[PDB]
């Protein structure tokens, strides 16, 4: 009784946030990742 | 001498379970609404 008096009608939302925020992200430490994962193809092991 | 004998002796009186009386009818809610169509509805309430 308690499920069929209080359920209430969902407010369905849909966000698309690609990974074109790391450009944005906190604007200390902001970077593009295209060219950064194109940095990462080679000289293996390292970290920014 | 005159002789002496006791008459009629009483029966006793039926009795009966008077423990019922007058009934107080209980009055009915007001349910708000549901969000769910009418024969889900008339399958649950039908088990319970």
């Amino acid at each position: 009784n308690v499920w069929l008096m209080e359920e209430q009608r969902a407010l369905e939302v849909e966000r698309t946030v690609s990974l074109a925020q790391h450009y944005q992200q906190l604007s200390d430490h902001k970077f593009n990742l295209a060219e950064i994962v194109t940095g990462y193809m080679a000289q293996d092991k390292d970290q920014k | 001498p005159l002789f002496a004998t006791p008459v009629d002796p009483k029966a006793l009186q039926r009795q009966h379970g008077a423990g019922n009386g007058i009934n107080s009818g209980e009055q009915m809610a007001t349910a708000q609404t549901s969000l769910y169509r009418f024969p889900l509805l008339i399958e649950r309430a039908k088990s319970a």
